[PDB]
């Protein structure tokens, strides 16, 4: 089993700020990790695959990075829809495991 | 694209339960499928995976053997079964569709979900 | 080009076969494609080894007989050889369908001390007593065991139907044995006295003792040696395409590279976890190539896949996807050329078959990559490395015209040499390609008109009328081209007026 | 890899030769050029075939002789053998320079009914009477006739100096016959009774009947079978350049392709109209390639040209014209590689010549593409396909140590098998490469110190001191590469202290 941690569990911010989240795995996966976010009262939605690729609908201000066992996701600007939760998901070894997650809220 | 889960409900520990998830709005025959679990107020935790063809299956160590997964394209439904649920098994469940990259590959991830079904 | 060599007949300890025909991937692709990193594995088949020891005795009778080896009882090994380094004179053996006892030079019972039998350390040490008569011999021969580690064979070539891990000390492979328990013993606290100096070992050890009707053997014992990976990382390919056709996936790399074919089904070794080391090495190699060449070029998807491709190759594949013209024909030409090479080599394999029957020495040596001895033991070839000797310790006899048999004398030069510079000299015959035969048997009805050459060191040795004349350097003889590059001088007429 | 095989000696019905040295186009072009579509042809040489039937009788004497075949009269073939299904007992033959008559087991004249002689249908049916003595035999052997259809030969290998179209019923090729008219008869209205069930044919036919001094033959006759084209469409090339140099036009395609050379003169076969089918097939080929690739790219000019190229090839060229850079060096390099291959293969042909004289079985099989029997009948090789047998119907004898000749026993294992599962079993010897010899003759002065292996099915069969021990899978023996790819493990020393 491969474990990971995400911090802080929750944070307070406002529109127009800059924040970054990090997911630290227990082993050197080197590239196999995805990210997800979920709106309250709605099913989650995906963010990044392999720590670099994006998808449709996600704004251009979303981008991930990392290597080895240290991975991060960067959000260049805050918007009203950013006040939600985020998570990291590894797929390097089975079984699949999720990270501690994080939360965002208005100050 | 949307998925619908059914078969949940409040059940005491020490018995079996059967549940399934129907699929629509996409090529279910040409895409793999996932199953995820989420305890009340806790994080997400994977359950199983079934390929588009169904010849390869993987499970979580906490649910290996105790749970089973099966699919059927003729009725675009994903069927699951298990036995003797415990108190810790109380959690929210969903059927997730794998990220589509290539027909001959399984991303071991997911991009679409369903409404979900609760079991306690 | 090379020094002299002496090649004794192989004992059959190691047997080799041909690679057999290989299936060529006739079609040079052209259908749908997919990309991904690849690394191929294959049967490790590493055989276990242990420098065991052999103990036996020679028996003979002074009748103007029926000599054969005899084993050494366990009590004699641990008492006379292990303590005093001596052997018993009396030994029983069947003589004309009935048991009979021998003696040391028809004398009374005596203890004969063991001494080295090589005369100079050119191979394993080995020991003996004397150069009715009885002789006790001990040798530290080498051994090999097949991959399952269920059976082993010694340098003498006699198979031992018993696993090297056999032992009642702890839980081991003690169930594999075809011999009776009376033929085996495990000596604990063995101090392994050496016959070279009789100085005893450094610490006690548990030594297994077994003895077949032909001899006695022994070697240090351990519970088990399971530290071995089933497969071995053969090659790491940077780019390998995954094509689909004919109901069997095709994994091809650069045009001249070898293409693999599988059943399309994922092998269960990785998911079963029995190939944990294989996955670890494969995963490391996969991440190594990705970070080395495709951080920003492609994106890894899924997890590595495993397949038991044709020919036994276990291919580990990892699909990739791109983040984003004169090579088209030439690739088809090179691919067709590669297939022609595979088909041509497949035909050449047949020629190699009769070549080995005609001359196993040269053929077996070039195939393995070094001067090696070999002889065909039926449809399977035997192999054993040769011992080298310097040129200074070799000298050709003045003439092969053996006077003992007028009109029929040796055809090749007779040679005298010594294994070691300070060791004793020996006599033999000069074979082909600087091969020093240990025996002289090339008789031929020698007749007038003889004039020949023979390979000797870097140059040649001339002969005429069966008598040495002088040496001749390599450049003293005209050379011809027995080849054809990717891109002559011969003359003179015969003497018709003889 | 394959099942067992039994290869009887070839009867010489079909003979084969080498391709002989081929002229390599040493020059890799580079001079003036011209474009056009091309399609090559060659001699069709399709030989006529007909499942004829041979009738003969064996004659012997009980002297503690001079046995040989004997023919069957026409009246007896149609009446006793065909209508009644029996054969006469008396038969005349020369005995020590004088005629003599035989009898059925020195008995009176009697009619013996015919029965199958194969014991299980593995080849042609065949029939016989008994397994002085006289035996009547009938065989529905196969036949072949050269391209001119002037002479034919049967499976037995005896040439028949008379064409299959011989016949006086209508205007046919009746002028070709070296035998006297007394040796031939054309039975009209023959309604062909069969010996298997005597159910008789469906409609009457005309059957030719000829008999050489050794036997009698027959087969259904037809006036003529001239429906055959003198040439066969060998290959269809999409692009082929037409270069001019050395007073002989050169027709070349892609670098690795084979280049042709002609006399620059149009051959008269097409314009004479005798090659109407050749032109039709060729014209269809040019149109197919044009519409497939050059409707708007090039433009046709003139009509297809025909030329007799070197090596016997016939090329039909259709010049074209265009309606409107890294390939330059690689093309020259690839072309030179192709010429090196042609020259290298030319040298290899000499090696194959010596290989066939050394081992015709394996060489003849790999060259033709399947397990086939063969023996060198001088400078020409004979060929005949082999019969297969499943592994279940084969078993190796327990030991080859024939007690009848101590010290000189069989070198290879003695094998027993049955052609058909329900048929009787036979005894023989196990040859090389799963070849089941029908005879046991591999005697060798067997001596102490013997340990060999032999190919058996997919694995090997072990032997020591001339006694079966056990089987061994393919992976039980270490493998070594015998061919170099486009891109080792050997060890152990001998027992010097023997
Ligand atoms: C030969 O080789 C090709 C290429 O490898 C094989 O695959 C075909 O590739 C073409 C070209 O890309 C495919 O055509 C495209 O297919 C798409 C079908 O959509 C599927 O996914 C949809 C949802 O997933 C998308 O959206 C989410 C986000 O919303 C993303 O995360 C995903 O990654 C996806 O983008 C579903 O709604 C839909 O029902 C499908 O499941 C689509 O994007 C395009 O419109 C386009 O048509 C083609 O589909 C591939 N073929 C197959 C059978 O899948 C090809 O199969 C190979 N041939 C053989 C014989 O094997
Ligand atoms: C790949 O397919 C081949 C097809 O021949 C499989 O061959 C099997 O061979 C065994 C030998 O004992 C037979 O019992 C099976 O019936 C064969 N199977 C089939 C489907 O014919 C081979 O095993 C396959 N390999 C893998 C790795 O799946
Ligand atoms: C191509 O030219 C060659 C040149 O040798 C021709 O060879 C002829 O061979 C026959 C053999 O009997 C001789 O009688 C002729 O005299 C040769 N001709 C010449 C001109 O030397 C060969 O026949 C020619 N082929 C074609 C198809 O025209
Ligand atoms: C890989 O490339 C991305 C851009 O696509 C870059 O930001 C990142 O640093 C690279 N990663 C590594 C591990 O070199
Ligand atoms: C060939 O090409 C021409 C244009 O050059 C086009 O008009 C014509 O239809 C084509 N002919 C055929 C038979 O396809």
């Amino acid at each position: 089993v491969i474990w990971m941690t995400q911090s802080p569990p929750s944070l307070s911010a406002s529109i127009g700020d800059t924040v970054t989240i990090t997911c630290r795995a227990s082993q050197g996966i080197s590239n196999s990790i995805a990210w997800y976010q979920r709106r309250p009262g709605k099913a989650p939605e995906l963010l990044v695959y392999a720590a670099y690729r994006l998808q449709s609908g996600v704004p251009s201000r979303l981008s991930g990075s990392g290597s080895g066992a240290e991975y991060t996701l960067t959000i260049k600007n805050m918007q009203p829809e950013d006040f939600a939760t985020y998570y990291c998901q590894q797929y390097y070894d089975n079984p699949l495991t999720f990270g501690g997650g994080t939360k965002v809220e208005i100050k | 694209v949307q998925l619908v889960e059914t078969g949940g409900g409040v059940v005491r520990p020490g018995r079996s339960l059967r549940l399934s998830c129907t699929t629509s709005g996409f090529s279910f025959s040409g895409s793999a499928m996932h199953w995820v679990r989420q305890a009340p107020g806790k994080g997400l935790e994977w359950v199983a995976v079934i390929s588009h063809d169904g010849n390869i299956i993987q499970y979580h160590d906490s649910v290996k053997g105790r749970f089973t997964i099966s699919r059927d394209n003729s009725k675009n439904v994903l069927l699951l079964q298990m036995n003797s649920l415990r108190v810790d098994d109380t959690a929210m469940y969903y059927c997730a569709r794998d990220v589509w990259l290539l027909p001959a590959t399984i991303s071991y991830a997911f991009d679409f979900w369903g409404q979900g079904t609760m079991v306690t | 080009d090379a020094n002299f060599y002496v090649c004794p007949p192989p004992t059959g300890a190691t047997v080799v076969q041909f690679e057999q025909p290989r299936r060529c991937p006739t079609r040079p692709e052209g259908q749908n494609y997919t990309e991904g990193i690849a690394v191929v594995f294959k049967e490790n088949i590493a055989p276990y080894k242990f420098k065991a020891t052999m103990y036996y005795k020679d028996v003979t009778v002074s009748q103007v007989i029926f000599e054969d080896r005899a084993p050494v009882p366990f009590e004699e090994v641990i008492d006379k050889i292990n303590a005093k380094g001596v052997c018993r004179s009396t030994a029983k053996y069947v003589r004309n369908n009935l048991e009979t006892t021998a003696f040391h030079r028809d004398d009374h019972e005596t203890d004969m001390e063991l001494k080295p039998a090589n005369a100079c350390t050119r191979t394993s040490r080995g020991w003996h007593t004397t150069d009715t008569t009885v002789n006790c011999i001990v040798e530290e021969v080498d051994a090999r065991s097949v991959y399952p580690y269920d059976e082993f064979v010694l340098a003498t070539g006699d198979f031992v139907y018993m696993s090297p891990f056999y032992g009642y000390r702890e839980g081991s492979h003690t169930e594999h044995t075809s011999y009776a328990a009376d033929r085996f013993k495990q000596v604990d606290g063995f101090y392994a006295r050496d016959l070279t100096t009789k100085a005893r070992a450094t610490a006690p050890t548990t030594r297994n003792l077994l003895t077949t009707p032909k001899f006695t053997v022994a070697w240090d014992w351990v519970p088990k040696r399971p530290s071995v990976c089933t497969m071995t990382k053969w090659q790491e390919v940077d780019e390998m395409l995954r094509s689909e056709y004919g109901g069997s996936f095709r994994f091809s790399s650069d045009a001249i590279s070898t293409t693999f074919t599988t059943n399309l089904t994922e092998y269960p070794l990785s998911r079963v976890d029995l190939g944990d080391c294989i996955g670890k090495d494969a995963r490391d190699a996969m991440d190594r190539i990705f970070a080395r060449r495709y951080n920003a070029t492609h994106i890894k998807v899924g997890q590595p896949q495993y397949y038991l491709a044709n020919g036994g190759f276990l291919i580990a594949y990892q699909p990739l996807l791109s983040n984003t013209h004169i090579q088209r024909p030439v690739n088809d030409m090179l691919g067709r050329v590669a297939i022609a090479w595979c088909e041509e080599q497949n035909h050449e394999l047949t020629l190699w078959n009769e070549a080995r029957k005609l001359n196993p020495n040269a053929i077996a040596s070039v195939t393995v990559g070094r001067r090696v001895s070999a002889r065909m033991l039926g449809d399977v070839m035997a192999v054993s490395t040769c011992v080298p000797v310097a040129a200074d310790n070799v000298i050709v006899q003045n003439s092969m015209r053996i006077s003992s048999r007028p009109g029929a004398c040796y055809s090749r030069p007779l040679v005298s040499f010594r294994y070691c510079d300070q060791g004793p000299l020996v006599e033999g015959q000069l074979g082909e390609n600087n091969e020093l035969r240990l025996t002289r048997d090339a008789i031929e009805p020698c007749t007038v008109g003889h004039r020949r050459y023979f390979t000797f060191g870097g140059g040649y040795v001339y002969f005429e009328e069966y008598a040495y004349s002088h040496q001749l350097s390599r450049a003293d003889i005209t050379t011809v081209s027995t080849f054809i590059d990717l891109n002559h001088e011969i003359k003179d007429s015969g003497l018709l007026d003889y």
